[PDB]
């Protein structure tokens, strides 16, 4: 019934990804420390 | 004066991306 147009929209084509990566970036270095 | 045109909504979400994209590339470069 729905359509896959929306679902492959634009915030999970870059910005989604690249939010979750950056994301979880952080939170590693954060681990890290030094 | 004269119908001024105004940037769309892709080009925004655009640019959004590339910042994002660098925050990316700059924490895996630093790493």
């Amino acid at each position: 019934e729905e359509n896959p147009s929306l679902f492959a929209l634009e915030a999970v084509l870059i910005p989604v990804g690249t939010v979750g990566l950056i994301i979880t970036l952080i939170f590693v270095y954060f681990w890290l420390e030094r | 004066g004269g119908w001024d045109p105004v940037l769309p909504s892709v080009t925004i979400l655009s640019l959004f991306s590339v910042f994002l994209l660098v925050i990316l590339a700059h924490v895996l470069w630093k790493k």
